[PDB]
RNA sequence: GAAGCCAGAGGAAACUCUGGUGGAGGCUCGCUGACGUGCAAGAUCGUCAAAUCUGAGCAUGGGGGCGAAAG
């Protein structure tokens, strides 16, 4: 479940959480 | 203009050959000479029209050289067809290799040549001079410079590999690609390697007279015995060509591993994991041993390569065929499990964990770590027979991992242990309860083996640092794990 | 794109190679045995019907060692001869035959 | 819907031509040492014999 | 239950027949529309 | 190397014999001059040069 | 121009003179008063050659209809198939203008 | 506004890890330790400090040079004189020790210090063994 | 007793209902075992055996283990 969802490569771009 | 005159001749020849091609065998040579006009406008039109007509007139079989009335005319027409096609492919090859930069009046003549060559590959592979056609495409794929033509040539070969049902066209292209890769010392764009992953070989009462009825009865019996023999021969030829392609595909894979090309090893390991089940049993154990040597070499960048091999090793065993042959073929992943365990402490300090449908070739080392951990702790098979000591050892080390990793990596591990706690539960519950702590030894953090450490003799204390972590996602992630624990 | 490789596929050829690898017959011994009745036979300009007849009926009779035969079988073995799937079905087909034979006995 | 689910005389390539004027006009017409050669013959029959003897397998075919 | 089961098979059979001729009838019906309309 | 063994298994070397050299435990491989000698004898065309 | 050819075909029979079927068009061609002949695509080759021969000897223009006999009959508004058509009077259509 | 602040702080931190910006990188750590010490939030600098220690210059033997040691409070870059200087590698050497102690002394009392310091201890023993 | 067809009613139709014709595959009437899968502590699925009657002529097959089959 959660492990698979975070295992996809498009989770770790680098987008800052101030510029949403 | 003269282009109108040339256009009229093009329309004349093409329609004339479409309607009744046998009567005019010289139109193929006529399409040639009017193409040697020195205006680029007609040359573009001539090349496209030649592609159009040849797709119309090429038969469904090859024709042998003669050497040595209706029969004679067919011989002359077929001989004219081969001579024109041979000349056409030479002209297409010259234009493709010609200089691309020209006046910005549109796509150059080279782009049309690649378009024409790609169409012929997907339309008439069976016909003669397939190598000359495929050599145009492969020569484009040996340059390491992505442009529109490079993608077009790659897409054409992708289509050919996954639509080839016989195997002859696939084998000839695979031999060309393997030879080119060796000749370039593996300086290729790794989209050519992905072509190997697409190989499909590796995955109304009509009245009838008295004599008319007797001929059909004879024909049906002849066709029946021929169909039975054709079925048998098809199986043997398909298996033989599969072996030949498997020889070339696997030889290229291993020569890349031996030379250690950094930008190709991810693509190679995906291929090995995909096609290992198609080869002999005794070679399957060798693949695991070869993986161990690569890991041991890196133990002597480097973190990613060892994690790539570990991902491949588990993916090899996750196959159903390899899983059922665990006991018979002596496939033990204890080496990889231990090696993954002793590397967890070092991976925390690595700052490049985030510098980045595939199962092996993944660009993020953190993703590769999660795939290995999922294999060890959440296997597709025997998920509720996993040794509790192995679960506890990784669970404690993973909380230590979560302490000193980037925010997203820490969040990913936190989510992973949420699933681990949910699926197993009581096997790891004593780690978070101090009264259930074992008292038969002392915890050994830097053990050389998973069982060597005594993980049920310690307690997970890291929650008191991760509750004050700077990332709200991590704090919510930690609260997610305890909520699962409290619901156990 | 910018010498003929000799590939041994014959059982008798493997046998002679094994005798050279072992200290059984030396290079000098092989040259001496080459000067036999089959030596100095013309082949260059002779028709196929003449040559193919002799190739069928003029093959020297020489012993073949089991080690030479095994090496040829290993050398010519395909890469997809014994996958995990194929071996599994053969054993499964085996167990059925004894299972069915046991039923005919019952 | 259910219904839809040696050459003969043809006026296609004769139209707009002086041939059409000729045909439509309609007059009567009627249509009215070293043994090289010996070797080549011998090899020809040998190949035919080999092909014929191999073609009686139906798996060779 | 037997009433709907036979009705359900009948519905599937009629649906299969409709899916076979789902557009030929409309094309003929359309082509008949300009036939008697023509130029007026 | 394990990788070299896999390469040899997939594509057998020219001088591969399947034997083991007693002097050095590595596999015994024929050389080019030896392979020519087997080729000469098995065809018989040239028992000896010159 | 499939819509265009059908449009003039509908008007020509709705105003002018027309006959349908193989037997009627041969009589029209023999009469020498025919003006335009339409032959369906699925017409038997012997019937195509026969009609073209009579058309030439009468100098009656011939057109090869793209569709089949079924598509021809519906284009004419009739509920039956039709392989051959003979147009005797255009009526108020430009079918004979070209 | 703590989450966005340290995100951009570590971002401007990890832009280009080179010796030229080691003094620049050092100051960004001090800003983070002050924020973590005043509040009670965890900010992981163990990788950041050890990445300093495992660069090329502290592995390669230095060169004999004599000049004024640079004051690590007013510099955003390194003058070209310090590339293999004994003074520079000592100058960073005192720094990496200092922020490591400051980072570790902050959490020197929480229940989970031994595990919080275990990977750093192993790395430091490893680095000492190679040196 | 089904498709199919005819007639009437509701529905824009698709269709629904009623009354008929039609008589098909199919079903009916007369005097249990062996295995395989199982990813668990055995659930669910899949393969095979039981297979128109009869006169006069006629042909082929059969054991075991090893092996991927070819042998």
């Amino acid at each position: 479940n959660k492990a698979a969802e975070m295992s996809v490569d498009d989770f770790f771009k680098g987008g800052f959480e101030i510029l949403s | 203009e003269q282009i109108r005159q040339a256009q009229e001749e093009l329309a004349k020849i093409a329609t004339q050959l479409n309607e009744n091609p046998e009567e005019y065998p010289g139109h193929f040579k006529a399409l040639a000479r009017i193409g040697e006009t020195p205006i680029l406008a007609i040359q573009k039109l001539c090349i496209v029209t030649q592609m159009a007509v040849y797709k119309d007139v090429i038969p469904g079989y090859r024709i042998r050289p003669l050497g040595e009335k209706e029969v004679k005319r067919l011989r002359t027409y077929e001989q004219a067809l081969v001579a024109g096609y041979h000349g056409y492919l030479k002209t297409l090859a010259t234009y493709a290799a010609s200089s691309i930069p020209e006046d910005r009046k549109g796509e150059p003549i080279s782009s049309i040549a690649f378009t024409c060559a790609c169409e012929l590959v997907n339309a008439v592979p069976h016909f003669n001079f397939r190598g000359d056609l495929l050599r145009i495409l492969v020569k484009k794929l040996s340059t390491r410079k992505i442009d529109r033509d490079f993608v077009k040539c790659r897409e054409a070969l992708e289509k050919l590999f996954q639509d080839d049902e016989e195997g002859n066209a696939s084998q000839e292209a695979v031999s060309l690609l393997s030879k080119m890769m060796k000749a370039r010392e593996y300086r290729v764009d790794e989209s050519v390697l992905n072509l190997f992953l697409h190989l499909r070989l590796l995955s109304k009462w009509e009245f009838r007279t008295k004599k008319q009825r007797k001929l059909l009865k004879a024909e049906k019996e002849a066709q029946k015995v021929m169909e039975q023999a054709d079925a048998t021969v098809s199986h043997e030829e398909r298996e033989r060509i599969q072996s030949e392609i498997l020889k070339m595909v696997f030889a290229t894979y291993f020569r890349i591993l031996k030379a250690r090309v950094p930008h190709l090893m991810g693509a190679v390991l995906e291929g090995l994991a995909k096609y290992a089940h198609l080869i002999n049993q005794d070679f399957f154990g060798d693949l695991l041993e070869a993986l161990k040597d690569l890991i041991r070499d890196t133990d002597r960048d480097t973190s990613r390569e060892s994690l790539l091999c570990t991902v491949t090793a588990f993916a090899l065993l996750e196959g159903q065929d390899a899983h059922n042959a665990r006991s018979d073929l002596h496939l033990d992943l204890s080496f990889f499990i231990t090696n993954l365990y002793r590397s967890l402490l070092s991976l925390s300090l690595n700052p490049d964990l985030e510098l980045g449908n595939n199962k092996i070739n993944l660009q993020t080392t953190t993703v590769l770590l999660l795939r290995c951990l999922t294999s060890v702790l959440l296997p597709p098979w025997n998920i509720r027979s996993v040794p509790p000591i192995r679960l506890a050892a990784f669970c404690k080390q993973l909380m230590t991992l979560a302490l000193q990793v980037p925010e997203k990596s820490s969040q990913a591990i936190l989510g992973l242990l949420q699933d681990v706690v949910h699926t197993h539960g009581r096997k790891v519950a004593a780690l978070w309860n101090t009264e259930e702590r074992k008292g038969d030894g002392t915890y050994k953090p830097l053990s050389e083996t998973v069982e060597g450490s005594n993980p049920f003799t310690t307690t997970i204390w890291e929650g008191e640092l991760l509750r004050k972590h700077y990332c709200p996602k991590v704090r919510e992630g930690l609260k997610a794990m305890e909520k699962e624990l409290r619901s156990i | 794109e910018e010498r003929p490789n000799i590939d041994i596929i014959t059982a008798e050829a493997m046998t002679l190679a094994h005798q050279l690898a072992t200290g059984e017959k030396t290079k000098a011994d092989l040259i001496d045995e080459g000067y036999n009745k089959y030596a100095f036979k013309q082949k260059e300009g002779l028709p196929d019907w003449f040559l193919e007849d002799e190739a069928k009926h003029d093959k020297p009779i020489k012993p073949i060692t089991k080690e030479a035969a095994q090496a040829i079988k290993e050398k010519l073995r395909a890469l997809n001869a014994r996958p995990i799937k194929k071996v599994a079905e053969a054993r499964a087909r085996r167990k059925l035959r004894q299972a069915k034979k046991l039923e005919k006995l019952k | 819907q259910m219904h839809m689910t040696g050459a003969f005389f043809r006026l296609k390539e004769i139209d707009q031509t002086d041939a059409l004027r000729r045909i439509a006009k309609g007059k009567m017409a009627m249509l009215t040492e070293d043994g090289d050669q010996l070797e080549r013959e011998l090899d020809a029959m040998y190949e035919h014999y080999k092909e014929r003897k191999a073609s009686q397998d139906a798996k060779y075919r | 239950k037997a009433r709907e089961e036979r009705l359900a098979i009948r519905k599937q059979l009629r649906e299969q027949r409709k899916q076979a001729v789902e557009e030929h009838i409309k094309a003929i019906n359309k082509i008949l529309r300009e036939a008697e309309s023509a130029g007026t | 190397d394990a990788l070299q063994n896999l390469l040899d298994s997939i594509e057998v070397p020219e001088g591969w014999t399947g034997l083991t050299d007693p002097n050095t435990g590595k596999p015994l491989n024929l050389s080019r001059d030896e392979l020519e000698l087997i080729r000469k004898v098995q065809q018989g065309l040239i028992p000896d040069d010159v | 121009e499939a819509q265009s050819i059908g449009a003039k075909l509908a008007l020509v029979i709705k105003s002018g003179k027309v006959v349908l079927g193989y037997r009627s068009t041969l009589k029209a061609l023999r009469s020498g008063k025919a003006k335009l002949i339409l032959i369906a695509a699925n017409t038997p080759p012997l019937r195509k050659s026969e009609l073209e021969y009579y058309s030439m000897m009468s100098k009656t223009p011939v057109h090869h209809y793209s569709g089949t006999n079924i598509e021809l009959g519906t284009a004419c508004g009739k509920l039956f198939r039709c392989s051959t058509m003979a147009i005797l009077d255009a009526g108020d259509s430009d079918i004979l203008a070209d | 506004l703590i989450y966005p602040l340290v995100q951009v702080t570590l971002g401007a931190m990890r832009l280009i890890p080179t010796a030229i910006y080691f003094p620049l990188r050092f100051h960004l750590i001090r800003s983070l330790l002050r924020l973590s010490r005043a509040t009670d939030t965890y900010i992981p600098l163990a990788s950041a400090l050890l990445e300093v220690l495992q660069s090329a210059e502290m592995k390669k033997p230095p060169k004999s040079s004599t000049l004024k040691p640079l004051d690590f409070a007013t510099a955003y870059k390194t003058p070209k004189s310090y590339l293999r200087t004994r003074v520079y590698q000592d100058g960073v050497g005192e720094q990496v020790v200092e922020l490591l102690s400051e980072f570790f002394v902050l959490w020197s009392r929480n229940i989970a210090f031994p595990e919080f310091a275990l990977p750093t201890i192993v790395a430091l023993k490893r680095w000492m063994k190679e040196m």
